[PDB]
């Protein structure tokens, strides 16, 4: 209900790269005071959680527009079992930056060769119980 | 001269629309290929809402 993301996605088998590029979103929800939210995306490769990759922070839009670029040195055989995400975050000077959406893109889904855009729907991210241990007993 | 210099005017202006025209030939070519894949992609919905309808039509007459 958020609202939807535009963004681009191929790979350079020249440098062995992942290119992902940020386009833009629209029809966010504002959680903000002007009736407008302070927009960001962070992108990262959903298989390892290191080296993330934040946008430029976009001020009281709820159609921002980033077109940024971001380029994951990774190879082609690693690749198909890698996802990627990119997660729309709202910023807030005095507080916690809230979660807006999330995206995760299954590179096992995802066909190289034509340079692929897409609009897709932002969806509410993830907050199940901790310990996710088991005892097994008898009782007589 | 005038006859030449004249001619060499018009070769000039020629050059400069013709940058324009490569300029905008690319442009075009360019947001074709999008809009190529853009159709692409509303064929493989369409098809897929097709034959989501056929079987949701079938499932629906076979309650009758
Ligand atoms: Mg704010």
């Amino acid at each position: 209900k958020l609202g939807k993301l535009q963004y681009s996605l191929d790979y350079d088998f020249q440098n062995n790269q992942l290119l992902v590029g940020i386009i833009q979103a629209a029809e966010l929800p504002a959680l903000d005071m002007g009736g407008t939210s302070d927009p960001y995306v962070k992108v990262f490769l959903l298989p390892d959680k290191k080296k993330k990759f934040e946008t430029k922070v976009h001020r009281k839009t709820l159609n921002p527009v980033f077109n940024e670029q971001f380029t994951f040195k990774v190879p082609y055989s690693e690749l198909g079992g890698k996802t990627l995400v990119m997660a729309v975050y709202d910023f807030d000077r005095f507080s916690k930056h809230d979660i807006i959406g999330e995206f995760k893109v299954p590179m096992n889904t995802v066909d190289f060769g034509h340079v692929t855009e897409e609009w897709r729907d932002l969806q509410s991210a993830e907050k199940e119980q901790e310990k996710l241990g088991d005892i097994c007993f008898s009782l007589r | 001269m005038a006859r030449e210099n004249e001619m060499d005017e018009n070769l000039e202006q020629v050059s400069g629309i013709i940058g324009n025209l490569r300029h905008m030939a690319l442009d075009m070519g360019n947001e074709i290929d999008t809009q190529n894949r853009q159709i692409d992609r509303i064929m493989e919905k369409a098809d897929s809402n097709k034959t989501r309808i056929d079987e949701a039509n079938q499932r629906a007459t076979k309650m009758l």
